[PDB]
RNA sequence: CCGAAGCUUCGGCUUCGGCAGGAGAGGUA
DNA sequence: GCGCATGCTGCTCTTCTTTGCCATCACGGCGACTGCCG
DNA sequence: CGGCAGTCGCCGTCTACCTCTCCAAGAGCAGCATGCGC
């Protein structure tokens, strides 16, 4: 769910400690579910063949 | 549910008596090799022990039967022989697995056919080949499409 | 039974095939690959061979 | 300069007793020598210190 | 700063620091100090809370004893552990393939109650491996590291879920011990509570309360506020306690006659007896804190009690109803809430001491069982403590832990940073944790309680993402296993300077401010409102009048490798992850140099790693050479330090130490005396400074490729030394004894010219593929011959001639000089394995330059292989004729959000050239906040920009217009950081300005010379006669299942058939194909593969009658032979 | 002249479709790396890192 | 063999008669291999009589060691004088009591 | 040049050779492009040696 | 099948000598 | 001078499963089954 | 008898490559070989 507080600074100005910390919550979920997707798709391909 | 089993043994010319064994086959020796471990000793084969257990139990059973033993002891030996054969054909299906050095369960005859690391999916559907190589690829912009 | 034994559940299919005394005609891609013959597709069909 | 040869030394991965640099650093230091020659054949110089 | 002799690195930081980073290896040494019980830990524990200085082994030895028998006539006890001196030094153990250990002794006493005599004597309990001063163990000659484990702690855990049909709230309870049986109370679809004893069946809790000895009126007297309890007490049909015990017995024990005394002895043997149930000190302390039981008394005894069960049921029902606070008779008020199990207040850390103590306990229990069983079969008056004790289980457990274990890992010694990082790793797997397959997606998330205890960035990239992490710089561990972190207390809106360490369970009741907060001279916040952290990791904007704590530094939440990236706040998390991971893969180069732009963490990341030499006292240097330094102390003592010249690490790299002092210098204690592998004057240096251009160039840097210059090969800028090791063994045989000698009757004299008079090579010889290292022969037996040959070869000549050839040769594709030989013999009193006579090791070294295919990297996530190397005349060059060193593409920067590299190049150019700010009319407006020493710099200056408080963009933009000119009065790079370049192939200038600067480039350990492979024919397997696998065994490449589908979709029926029969398995066709190719004829027709026959013989052994029929029956033989 | 007009097959894993295997005509280069055309990287899905 | 002549692959349950047919002999002793003589035992799991000679055109004794004596069964040892590749395709059986 | 490929003693150490005596070269062109279509170029070269 | 050594009529013949399985951890695309 | 006793040493197996040891094991789909309630 | 719902077990979870370490041992039963005693 969205956090009601935004990140008002671009990467050209540099984030602070708290903005950088709360930015990492959603940047790890994608990296963690890509690896599961790769193993979920190969089984489907093998079953379809 | 029952007719599927009762009709298969009727439509063909086989018998339902092939489910009870009275002789056990033995694989050729070159399919279960035993080799030296770098000038030391031999360290297990995972299949020459499951055969040895069956042979020992059968020999003890034969000697006890041709001796006039009481019924209880003969029954105990027969149960133990049955368990040993069952562990030879499928280790871990009933009871606890038979382990070796290091509490590592032994691998039976039916464990060399199943799984993604078995015969079917690792030796028959894909192999290693001659005349092949490997290296790191880099970009060449002076080549053509062929 | 050769094509189904190499997909999944080897023990169950092998047991049922043994009980039923099934016969395989070796007329597919997977079986012809397994026994070492020309697959019945592409240049392995009668017209082109 | 195409080659060097030190006494008491077999390869370049070693040290000389009494000298503060190993042979690798000595070679890397000798890589900046500026020399001039006129003959068309190899010539040999010398270096002795104590 | 704070180090006696250090380079002067000026900094852009604007904040001050009230704390110094702790010892970076104190997470490893403190636990071993506690386990050993040494005086240092005793004094440290006496510093605060000196109640029970109990060692690690002493508590095990005291929980064990006394050991009693069934009759109760004799007993045995243990006490007073003590250690001897270490047998051999570290280097001897590393050389002769030994273990670094010291013997352990305990005292045992034997009391006999029948008589009353006592016999006590000292027993020996085996060698105990010991940890060196760097936090590592040497086991069988190899360095190892034990890694800490993150496990869920014992206690009581309340949960709540949503129903499916009625769609309401359902609650549960789980009491988890350290070792014992489990309990589980919960509420069901209807208003019926139930207990699950020992993970079986389900009964209403009324039977349990009755089995505890409770009447039907006391339940209402206590639990008299819920209709659920009314329904449960009404429907129990177990009036009378004995009926309840009988029902419990029949539920637990199957097929038994229910007997009440057996039921009692089985009930009190499950939870209430301190022999088979253990709620450890952590578990007892947690249960005494969540339920709010008696608090204040010291913890003694670690078993469950009846009041605990009653309080747990009361808590569950109160949580079900909806109450928020709850009190217990004799306890304080406690909140009523459901707890999360991934919270860092619930996950504890099992360090090395508690990992070794478990194995010692297991061995102790086995030995105790043996002594108890053997105490009743020996004769009295001959029983002594030495005859009852067996040492084998303990040594077996110790050697099984330190060897085949998942947590004592092989150390990685690529460079000092990787070694330091290996020792600070928190691992979530292992025997008692998780699995790579069972672990889901919620245990791999950044919890809000990780702030200051775990690093959110440094984590693996493959299947172990989120299962391995790193400790933060300021974190430290409780005496229970909970990680703490420091804060500065604020009162009345003014920040004080008193530091308090808080665990994750205590900082959620306070408002904690942010590190980057404006603070005046007195200490009052400038901004009216500040960004804080509330209870549940919630971020809010509240005003600077109600906060209670503050952070200690902006780098409190990062690890030691993440705190080494300049301009980190300008980079995305995904690229910074790779940047931190790739700093541990750099290789040491023959010459090192420190970064032009750094962070300041590089000085204490090299001293704490331990690959440098520091002085233990103050004095003057007396003598300096290439391998020793002699220091004369002020009192008179003289100390000498030796160096490791060209030593091989765990990964084949070179570890070389060099002195950096003169012959008359004065040295202060703590000063760095000698350099190391990746060190430049005391600070870590993993790469080199190179001149960059950001532009596309003819497609040679397309898709992450890199173009290099030829000056980087002719000047040894990126060159490394790699060392290899080979061994061979001479042993006996049943037909004789193998001997190493130069005499070999099979090979010529041309290849035996580099051997000495002993059969070994000579130092300084250049070996190649197929070359000879040692010469050894094998006897084939000395026996008699036939009577005719006696006289026949007496006339001719008869010799022994039983010698075969077995010589150690250089493997395929290897070369290099020989730099050392280590020979071990049996007759000269050297430890050797039984059965062997002589050992020899040979070391081979090579020098590797840079080439196409080698991997380069930066600190921000840039990564690619080298596509081309160009002559220096083909390279873009500046207006004065200076060529560039590397070209990087501009298409990869914007879409990956790593713009810190461009800022780094700008600052690097400014630092290289040097600047000077004019203050004739006062300091400019943009330089108001700069220090006074950063208003002027010299060429080739070193600066420092901390990780979250560094150089701004107004400062960079203003410094880019102040740089000094070169030899001639020209400024090549203008105010935007762009320069005009010429084209080195055509001569015309490039039409638009290009960005130029300096950047820090490292060389990664992925070299193309170790990845090229090819094969035509070679060794084959034994069971299935397919080619072998691997590069060391000259193996083939797998043609898998997914690669066959492409062949079948193309329509290629002949390529697939040839690939599957005559190149893999067809034994008879393999030879005929080779003969046909050599003779130039046509390739023959494939046969039948061998794996099919192996499969058929496998199927026939399971009593399956599988046959191959023909067109008219008549099964084919399928075995050849005719 | 031995390797003149003798094609070879290049393969990258995973082979997710047909174009993961293609046939080229070899040329001898200097170095220890294989050189690939820029226009086949989309079919092979291969960057250069 | 020619793969272009196969037509079927039949599977089914095996009886004791078939198991006794496939076998070339019965194993009796659980012994595996002689550690000192480095030669297979007798009636063991690696026996030369049941399965086949370990070396080409050889036997347990030394009466026949050439290639012209093939086809003759050794009368004192019982080992066939033939190739050593027959150890990959000859089976045995155990007689259960 | 490896000493095993030239027939030399063990103590000899081969060394890389850089024969170039030139350090830095650059050039600058000043172009006269006045009207009347009478135009010419001027070249200035700088050579620095060792 | 390879090497060494003899005969060798140049097709080849003879003597001797010789092997490759599992578990765990980390990493790259 | 001879017989008996005890330690080097060949020499070939042997290694379980209770009232014990042992501590657990995801997550979803599917199908029998089995005591249990009516 | 006749439904019935929990339950308990069995099946499955991407490909290719590189580097390192470690893989039952003590107990027991003869079979003598030599020393010591009457
Ligand atoms: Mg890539
Ligand atoms: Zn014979």
């Amino acid at each position: 769910e969205f956090i009601p507080r935004p990140v008002k600074s671009s990467f050209r100005e540099g984030l602070t400690v708290l903005e950088y910390f709360i930015n990492t919550h959603g940047a790890r979920k994608g990296l963690a579910d890509t690896a599961l997707r790769t193993a979920d798709s190969g089984y489907l391909t093998r079953r379809l063949v | 549910k029952r007719l599927k089993v009762v009709a298969a043994f009727q439509q063909s010319g086989n018998s339902p008596m092939g489910m009870v064994l009275d002789a056990v086959p033995v694989i050729p020796p070159e399919l279960r090799p035993m080799v030296q471990l770098d000038g030391g000793r031999f360290a297990t084969s995972d299949l020459n022990d499951l055969y040895r257990r069956v042979i020992n139990r059968n020999n003890r059973l034969k000697r006890l039967i041709d001796l006039g033993a009481p019924e209880i002891i003969v029954n105990n030996e027969k149960r133990m022989l049955q368990e040993s054969v069952d562990a030879l054909f499928d280790n871990g299906r009933r009871g606890r697995p038979v382990t070796g050095p290091g509490n590592r369960p032994l691998k039976s005859l039916s464990d060399l056919l199943k799984g993604k690391q078995g015969r079917f999916r690792q030796n028959l559907l894909g192999k290693r080949v001659d005349y092949s190589g490997r290296s790191v690829i880099v970009v060449g912009p002076q080549l053509k499409l062929h | 039974w050769l094509s189904a034994a190499s997909f999944q559940e080897t023990t169950r299919v092998l047991t049922d095939a043994a009980i039923n005394c099934r016969s395989d005609k070796l007329n597919g891609l997977k079986e012809n690959v397994i026994i070492g013959k020309l697959i019945p597709a592409g240049t392995g069909i009668n017209r082109y061979r | 300069v195409t080659s060097i040869r030190i006494d008491g030394v077999l390869h370049e991965f070693t040290t000389v007793p009494g000298v503060k640099e190993d042979v690798t650093e000595i070679i890397l230091n000798l890589k900046s020598l500026v020399v001039s020659s006129e003959e068309d054949e190899p010539v040999t110089m010398y270096l002795r210190k104590q | 700063n704070s180090v006696p002799g250090a380079p002067n690195r000026v900094s852009f930081a604007k904040l001050r620091e009230p704390l110094e980073v702790p010892g970076l290896l104190d997470v490893q040494t403190d636990s071993f100090e506690w386990l050993i019980g040494s005086p240092r830990w005793r004094e440290s524990a006496a510093e605060r809370g000196d109640v029970n200085p109990v060692g690690g082994l002493e508590e095990v030895l005291y929980e064990l004893s006394p050991i009693e028998d069934f009759s109760g006539s004799m007993s045995l006890s243990f006490s007073d552990p003590r250690f001897d001196d270490v047998k051999a030094p570290v280097d001897e153990c590393k050389d002769k393939d030994m273990t670094y250990a010291a013997p352990l002794f305990v005292t045992a006493e034997f009391i006999n109650n029948n008589t009353g005599e006592i016999k006590s004597q000292t027993v020996f309990m085996g060698d105990f491996p010991m940890m060196t001063e760097k936090g590592t163990f040497i086991i069988n000659g190899t360095e190892r590291v034990v890694v800490s484990q993150l496990v869920r702690s014992p206690g009581v855990y309340f949960d709540e879920t949503i129903d499916k049909s009625t769609d309401k709230t359902l609650h549960s309870v789980k009491v988890i011990p350290s070792r014992g049986a489990w309990l589980e109370f919960d509420v069901d679809k209807r208003d019926t509570v139930g207990v699950r004893i020992d993970r079986k069946r389900r009964q209403p809790v009324t039977v349990l309360l009755k089995a505890l000895g409770w009447t039907s009126e006391q339940i209402v007297e206590r639990f008299g506020f819920s209709e659920i309890m009314r329904s449960t007490l009404e429907k129990d049909n177990t009036v009378g306690t004995d009926e309840a015990l009988l029902d419990i017995y029949r539920k637990l024990r199957p097929g038994e006659p229910p007997t009440k005394e057996s039921a009692q002895t089985l009930l009190e043997n499950l939870f209430f007896k301190e022999k088979r149930y253990d709620l450890a000190r952590v578990g007892r302390y947690k249960v005494n804190k969540k339920l709010g039981l008696h608090v204040g008394e010291p913890i003694t005894s670690s078993t469950l009690t009846e009041e605990d069960v009653v309080a747990t049921i009361e808590y569950l029902v109160r949580l079900h109803e909806g109450q928020t606070t709850m009190t217990v008779p004799g306890g304080v008020e406690v909140p009523v809430e459901t707890d999360d199990i991934d919270h860092f207040g619930n996950r504890r850390l099992r360090t090395v001491g508690e990992l070794i103590q478990n194995q010692i306990r297991v061995g102790m229990s086995r030995m105790e069982r043996v002594v108890r069983e053997r105490m009743t079969t020996q004769d009295v008056e001959a029983i002594t403590p030495q005859t009852l004790i067996n040492i084998r289980p303990v040594v077996a457990a110790i050697k099984e832990f330190f060897g085949t274990s998942q947590l004592s890992q092989f150390m990685d010694q690529n460079n000092p940073l990787s070694g330091l990082t290996h020792k600070r790793r928190l691992s979530a797997l292992g025997p008692g944790g998780l699995s790579r397959e069972r672990a889901g997606l919620e245990v791999r998330d950044v919890h809000p309680s990780h702030y200051g205890r775990m690093c959110p960035i440094e984590t693996p990239e493959g299947p172990n993402i989120g299962l391995i992490g790193s400790l933060s710089v300021y974190a430290r561990v409780n005496p229970f296993g909970f990680i703490e972190t420091p804060y500065r207390k604020v009162v009345d809106g003014v920040v004080s300077d008193e530091i308090v360490y808080l665990t994750a369970d205590e900082e959620d009741r306070h408002v904690v401010a942010q590190a980057n907060s404006p603070i005046d001279a007195d200490g009052r916040f400038v901004e009216p409102r500040v960004l804080v952290r509330r209870k549940a990791g919630e971020v809010e904007y509240v005003p600077s009048s109600e906060v209670d704590y503050m952070d200690v530094s902006p780098r409190q939440m990062v690890s030691v490798a993440t705190a080494m990236i300049p301009f980190l706040e300008h980079d995305d998390a995904n690229r910074a992850l790779m940047g931190a991971n790739m700093q541990r893969q750099a290789v040491p180069l023959v010459r090192s140099e420190a970064p032009l732009v750094g962070t300041g963490m590089e000085l204490r990341a090299a001293i704490d790693a331990g690959d440098v030499v520091v002085a233990e006292e103050s004095g003057v240097i007396e003598e300096v050479s290439a391998d020793y330094i002699t220091v004369m102390h002020d009192n008179g003592t003289r100390r000498t330090y030796r160096m490791r010249k060209f030593a091989r690490s765990n990964h084949g790299t070179c570890a070389n130490q060099c002195p950096i002092v003169d012959a008359g210098d004065r040295v202060e204690a703590g000063q760095v005396i000698a350099d190391g592998p990746c060190t430049d004057d005391g600070e870590m240096a993993l790469g080199k400074n190179l001149l960059v251009a950001i532009m596309p160039w003819e497609g040679h840097n397309y898709e992450d490729a890199i173009i290099l210059s030829n000056r980087l090969v002719e000047e040894d800028v990126l060159t490394s030394i790699h060392i290899e090791e080979h061994e061979i063994d001479a042993r006996d045989t049943k037909l004789g004894a193998e001997e190493i000698t130069r005499d070999i009757p099979n090979i010529s004299d041309e290849v035996l010219a580099d051997l000495d008079e002993r059969g070994i090579v000579r130092i300084g010889a250049e070996v190649r593929d197929g070359d000879i290292l040692v010469g050894k022969v094998t006897p084939k037996g000395e026996t008699e011959l036939t009577p005719e040959e006696r006289l026949l070869r007496a006339i001719f000549g008869e010799k022994a001639r039983e010698v075969r050839d077995t010589s150690l040769k250089v493997p395929h594709g290897e070369s290099g000089k020989v730099i050392g030989i280590r020979v071990f013999s049996r007759e000269d009193e050297d430890e050797l394995p039984a059965g062997v006579n002589e050992l020899v090791r040979v070391y081979v070294a090579q020098k590797r330059k840079i080439s196409d295919g080698d991997k380069l990297a930066g600190r921000h996530g840039n990564k690619g292989v080298i596509g081309k190397i160009l002559p220096v005349e083909d390279m873009p060059f500046l207006a004065d004729g200076t060529p560039v060193d590397i070209i990087l593409n501009t298409h990869g920067v914007p879409r990956r959000m790593n713009i810190g590299q461009i800022l780094e190049t700008h600052l690097g150019w400014c630092a290289h050239s040097g600047w000077k700010v004019d203050a004739a009319k006062g300091v400019p407006d943009w330089a108001a906040r700069l220090p006074d020493e950063l208003l002027e710099a010299q060429p080739n200056a070193i600066v420092s920009t901390p990780v979250f408080d560094g150089a701004q963009e107004a400062e960079l933009q203003g410094l880019l217009s102040c740089t000094l000119p070169n030899r001639d009065g020209d400024v090549l790079v203008d105010a935007d950081g762009k320069a005009m370049l010429f084209d080195g192939r055509s001569g015309e200038p490039f039409p638009y300005p290009v960005t130029v600067g300096y950047m820090y480039i490292m060389k990664l350990h992925h070299l193309v010379d170790d990845k090229i492979h090819a094969r035509s024919t070679g060794p084959y397997s034994m069971i299935t006669q397919q080619p072998l696998g691997g590069k060391a065994q000259f193996g083939g490449q797998r043609f898998g299942e997914m690669e066959c589908w492409a062949m079948q979709a193309y329509g290629a029926a002949y390529t697939l058939q040839e690939l599957l029969t005559i190149k893999s398995d067809d034994t008879v066709g393999r030879v005929k194909v080779y003969e046909a190719i050599v003779k130039g004829e046509n390739i023959p027709e494939p046969g039948i593969p061998e794996s099919f026959k192996v499969l058929l013989k496998e199927l026939q052994s399971l009593c399956l009658n599988v046959e191959v029929l023909s067109s008219d029956g008549a099964a084919i033989e399928l075995r050849e032979g005719e | 002249e031995v390797i003149a007009e003798h094609p070879v097959l290049l393969n990258r894993a995973p082979t997710l479709h047909r174009l993961g295997i293609q046939a080229f005509e070899p040329m001898l280069v200097e170095g220890k790396a294989i050189q690939l055309h820029p226009l086949v990287c989309e079919a092979f899905n291969a960057d250069f890192d | 063999l020619d793969v272009n002549f196969f037509d079927e692959l039949r599977i089914g349950l095996a009886t004791a008669e078939d198991i006794r047919q496939w076998s070339y002999g019965e194993v009796k002793k659980p012994e595996t291999i002689n550690y000192r003589t480095l030669k297979p035992e007798k009636d063991g799991l690696f026996c030369e009589k049941i399965f086949g000679p370990t070396r080409d055109w050889e036997c347990y004794c030394g009466k026949y060691k050439r290639v012209r004596f093939k086809g003759i069964i050794c009368e004192r040892c019982g080992v066939e004088v033939t190739r050593a590749k027959v150890r990959r395709e000859r089976m045995g059986h155990i007689e259960l009591a | 040049v490896q000493n095993r490929a030239s027939g030399a003693e063990i103590g000899r150490i081969p060394v890389d050779s850089i024969y170039s005596p030139v350090l830095k070269v650059t050039y600058k062109v000043d172009a006269t492009r006045v009207e009347q279509r009478t135009d010419f170029d001027k070249l200035i070269l700088d050579v620095e040696t060792k």
